[PDB]
């Protein structure tokens, strides 16, 4: 798992130019020489063994931080960030009513992150971006 | 014994090395032998204890032990501890029960 | 050795092509040679 | 002596006194009354440490005002000098007053130099000392025992007995060095160390070290306690700049931020054990955090915060939390991943080199972190590890140098600059990438001192030239004069030498080290001086790398079995310990006779505050120009910042940041006038910076010693240290280098 593909086991002593690519909807480690052959052509399973989340190729992206856990809490908070967006200015300068609305921000992140209420949650998240 | 660096290359005794391990267990006995409470007025371990808590720069390759290409010392730093020792031993022995 | 290192593994061999192989006599008899010192 | 100035009374310890004294308490007490600062420069050959007791002594004892003082020295070592001249000066006093006046005078130091428990005094680095300290003295293991007695948790019976007493009545009224401190707590089982911080409002003279001073890590708490009308004594601040910006200055490496996950997910870990079983504290914190308190006021004065403030006490937010990080779990994450961004951050192949304002950009675009929110990063991890129960913070040690470069980073823009290296070390089989955070700006961190305090005075030593500090340091002097000794007899000879007796040119440039022909050269000098050089003999190296390849090359040449046949030799070690001892030897080995040798470093331990008065030094020889590695990247981007802002050269700074160093070993073997010594500079360097040594030692340095040879060296050396064996005539110093009662009167009447 250090630096062989979980599927293929391309090691990179072996093959130096292999190119590592993950996955938002489940983050899995994968080879592009994988990637291309499972999904050219079309949408399909993971490969994974007690994966079944679909996936297409043109979600797949590069890693930027080692550690996935991190990963995923930083992509749920871009995409949070792209909908709950103010700044001190939008509240006239209250920072008790601004400090207020980060914590809820976060809490709203941090329930993302270990799904505590995905269903309930999600729902919200569509509400407000309408508006 | 004589303060030079040993080289791997070239091997000398193969009895007399047998004791080399106990001479590492003789350096360590001795300098237990050398080491008491110094006074405050020529205290250099109080110096860099004054401030537990330093943190700046720390001190570039000319300021550190040399060391190899693998990272490990080069031994030149052990023939300094040895004529120190040496030196230290000669000044003990004058302060014996006579 | 060349297709190797086209491919980036390292070959651990070169071509063969690189190698490259590259007046007085009476003192006769009494005088010994200290050519060099 | 009881002499008198315009209208202070003051009293000599001695019954004789040096013109230079009389003129440099003179100046001084025309700064005091006038106010503002001023830079002194005296001869280390005249008493400086007894002439600024005695007359400050004098001046908080006379005037109304009662101002106290505070003497600030650069080691510890100086501190216990300083304090026995301290108790010397008070005994006469004592003994011609009558009385024993009302006086307090106390060092101060680490708990690992005053620790006197048998079981936490016994280790090898000063951070465990804190934290076994602070676990018996943070007060958890009284209030735990209060509840329940049977706990195991134990105390510290030197802090608990002085609960018994008031802090009035720690010590008997007098001064109290290191030495008298510990064997008097001893008799009475009592902690030095808590006893000293705990009176410091109520000493009428301070002595600590500049670390306690100009970092914001320790000096805020002993600050905070000191008076803002005091005088202010720079002893020895020639070499004031680097404790300054080592102070704003910080280091990480691949393994710390390797240790510091470690601790992160130790961190989470404990939370959740918390928040399982007691989650009231986190709530009860949450509460406290939302109405906008900080550490100070929910910590108590008995605790001490785990992460030590590493900015100055102006520059920190008054505001509360800005609500990202005022939840544990929501910290943690926020802690978590900026963890990872400057992982992220090690992995670059070629240095760079950025201000901090680029860097937060980058945080902020990779990561979504903001810049108040790391500004609080210090100070909500000490609220939290405070409320989590950490008995053992062993795990947590690592989070520290985070939270540190987290709330420097995003505080300071102008001065500071972050250093990412692949290579820690150029010679490496693998490459070690370091991040470091360097400060440039060298006045602010001493900022704050000269506005504080009104007065101040800078005294060293070699403290020359004196009109650099001031553009180097943003501050104005009322005056600025450095003093000449008035030697009847020479008594000490400065020498250059430029080449060796072979009349080869001999330099110690680190790219030419390994060259038979210096090294040669150089050992050569080292003999022949050896050969003249009665009992002691102190050698200075540039760096101590280029004292271990020289050495080493001695040994296989065979200089070093020469050299043995006279002197014992004694060589600096990196262990401080070892280095201890070895001038134990030394000086044990001079005064028997023996003979001995010492090879040390310019920029070392030792030239730091050893001195080798008398016996102990007779003959100096500096061996090259102890010059700094110009290859380094934070000293080149230091010189940058100098030269935009101060408009100061690079070479300019480089020849004084050396010759600093040179004379500063220079002024380490004069003690008094009867007391002489040999100076010689090796190298042909050195012929052209006679203008840049001290006042006094360039006056002593002739034009025909300004390029010599080694076997010219000698002969001079030997007719000197022959000329200086004879008995000194008294008529010839008795009032023209030493002056008695009846003379300083006949001077103060023509002055007049
Ligand atoms: S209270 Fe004093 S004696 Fe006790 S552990 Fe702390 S420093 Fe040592
Ligand atoms: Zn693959
Ligand atoms: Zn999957």
């Amino acid at each position: 798992n250090k630096d062989m593909c979980p599927i293929c086991k391309t090691d990179r002593y072996l093959s130096p130019d292999v190119k590592f690519l993950v996955n938002p909807e489940c983050y899995h480690r994968i080879c592009e020489s994988c990637v291309d052959r499972i999904f050219s052509l079309g949408p399909a399973q993971c490969p994974y063994k007690g994966c079944d989340k679909i996936l297409r190729k043109n979600k797949f992206k590069t890693q930027i931080f080692d550690d996935v856990e991190v990963e995923k809490e930083v992509d749920i908070r871009k995409r949070v960030f792209n909908v709950f967006n103010k700044t001190i200015d939008d509240f006239n300068g209250d920072l008790v009513e601004y400090n207020k609305y980060l914590e809820e921000v976060e809490d709203i992140i941090y329930k993302l992150d270990h799904g505590i209420d995905v269903a309930k949650t999600e729902e919200k998240l569509r509400t407000y971006e309408e508006l | 014994l004589r303060g030079e660096k040993i080289m791997q290359n070239d091997r000398g005794d193969v009895i007399i090395d047998r004791y080399l391990t106990l001479d590492q267990e003789f350096d360590r006995k001795d300098d237990d032998m050398l080491l008491h409470p110094v006074k405050k007025i020529i205290d250099l371990d109080g110096n860099i204890q004054d401030d537990p808590v330093v943190r700046g720069n720390r001190p570039d390759f000319t300021m550190q032990p040399g060391v190899d290409i693998n990272g490990n010392s080069d031994g030149t730093v052990d023939i300094l501890k040895g004529m120190n020792r040496l030196s230290e031993k000669m000044i003990m022995a004058l302060k014996n029960e006579y | 050795p060349r297709k190797l290192q086209d491919l980036g593994l390292k070959p651990a061999s070169v071509d063969p092509a690189t190698i490259k192989r590259q007046t007085n006599t009476h003192m006769t008899g009494i005088l010994k040679d200290y050519s060099h010192r | 002596m009881k002499f008198y100035i315009d209208d202070l009374p003051v009293l000599f310890p001695y019954p004789k006194i040096y013109p230079e004294q009389y003129n440099y308490m003179c100046d001084i007490k025309k700064t005091l009354d006038v106010g503002g600062n001023s830079i002194l420069e005296m001869p280390s050959g005249t008493g400086k440490t007894v002439s600024l007791l005695s007359l400050t002594i004098a001046y908080q004892m006379h005037y109304p005002e009662h101002r106290k003082i505070i003497y600030c020295s650069r080691t510890m070592s100086e501190i216990e000098k300083a304090l026995v001249e301290l108790e010397n000066l008070m005994d006469y006093r004592t003994k011609e007053l009558g009385y024993q006046e009302d006086f307090r005078g106390l060092g101060l130091t680490s708990r690992k130099n005053l620790c006197l428990h048998p079981e936490v005094s016994k280790e090898r680095k000063g951070t465990v000392v804190d934290e076994k300290c602070r676990r018996m003295t943070n007060g958890q293991a009284k209030r735990k025992l209060e509840e329940d007695p049977e706990a195991n948790v134990e105390l510290c019976e030197y802090h608990e007995n002085l609960y018994n007493i008031e802090v009035e009545d720690y010590l008997p009224k007098g001064v109290f060095s290191f030495e008298k401190l510990l064997k008097y707590c001893e008799e009475k089982t009592l902690c030095p160390y808590f006893i000293v911080r705990r009176m410091i409002s109520l000493c009428n003279i301070i002595i600590y070290s500049y670390h306690y001073l100009l970092d914001p890590k320790i000096a805020e708490r002993v600050s905070n306690e000191v008076s803002k009308d005091s005088i202010v004594i720079f002893d020895e601040a020639h070499n004031i700049d680097n404790v300054c910006i080592e102070s704003l200055s910080l280091d990480l490496t691949t393994d710390a931020l390797r240790r510091a996950t470690r601790g992160a997910n130790a961190l989470d870990e404990r939370i959740s054990e918390v928040r399982k079983v007691d989650s009231q504290k986190l709530q009860d914190e949450y509460e406290k955090l939302v109405q906008g308190l900080h550490s100070a006021d929910i910590l108590t004065d008995q605790e001490e915060p785990f992460v030590e403030t590493p900015v100055l006490p102006q520059d920190l937010l008054t505001e509360a939390i800005p609500g990202n990080i005022r939840r544990a779990e929501h910290f943690v994450s926020f802690l978590k991943r900026l963890i990872e961004y400057l992982k992220t951050r090690m992995k670059v192949l070629h240095v760079i080199s950025e201000t901090p304002k680029s860097f937060l950009q980058h945080l902020k675009q990779l990561t979504f972190i903001e810049r108040k929110p790391l500004r609080f990063c210090s100070e909500r991890l000490s609220l939290l590890v405070r409320t989590l129960e950490v008995t053992e913070v062993e795990d947590f040690t690592a989070l520290k140098d985070i939270a540190t470069f987290a709330t420097l980073i995003s505080t300071y823009e102008e001065g500071f600059l972050l250093i990412i290296e692949p290579y820690e070390i150029e010679n490496a089989a693998v490459p070690n990438p370091i991040m470091r955070f360097t400060c440039l700006d060298a006045s602010i961190a001493i900022k704050p001192v000269f506005e504080r305090f009104s007065s101040v005075i800078i005294t060293s030593g070699t403290i020359s030239p004196l009109d650099m500090y001031p553009r180097m340091l943003n501050f104005k002097t009322v005056l600025q004069k450095s003093y000449a000794m008035t030697l009847a007899k020479k008594s000490f000879l400065p020498m250059i030498i430029t080449k060796g007796s072979d009349q080869v040119a001999i330099s110690s440039r680190f790219e030419i080290r390994n060259d038979p022909s210096i090294v040669r050269n150089y050992g050569s000098m080292l003999v022949e001086f050896a050969k003249i050089t009665p009992d002691g003999m102190v050698v200075f190296f540039p760096s101590y790398l280029y004292m271990e390849s020289i050495v080493s090359m001695w040994q296989t040449m065979g200089i070093l079995d020469e050299v043995w046949k006279h002197k014992l030799i004694l060589v600096e070690t990196p262990d401080a310990q070892e280095t201890s001892l070895a001038l134990e030897t030394y000086r044990k080995a001079c005064s028997n006779g023996r003979g001995a040798i010492l090879l040390s470093v310019a920029r070392g331990k030792v030239s730091e505050g050893i001195d080798f008065d008398h016996q102990y030094g007779r003959t100096v020889l500096m061996i090259g120009i102890p010059f700094q590695y110009t290859e380094s990247r934070i000293l080149k981007a230091r010189l940058e910042f100098m030269r935009e802002n101060y408009r100061i050269r690079e070479n300019d700074f480089l020849s004084f940041d050396a010759m600093r160093h040179a004379a500063q070993c220079l002024g380490r073997v004069l003690r008094g006038k009867d007391d002489y010594g040999v100076m010689v500079l090796a190298d042909r360097r050195f012929s052209r910076k006679r203008s840049q040594l001290p006042k006094w030692i360039a006056q002593g340095l002739s034009d025909a010693d300004l390029n010599l040879s080694t076997d010219m060296a000698i002969s001079n050396t030997k007719q000197f240290l022959r000329t200086m064996a004879q008995p000194t005539d008294p008529k010839d110093q008795e009032g023209v280098s030493v002056w008695s009662y009846e003379d300083l009167i006949k001077h103060q009447n023509s002055r007049k």
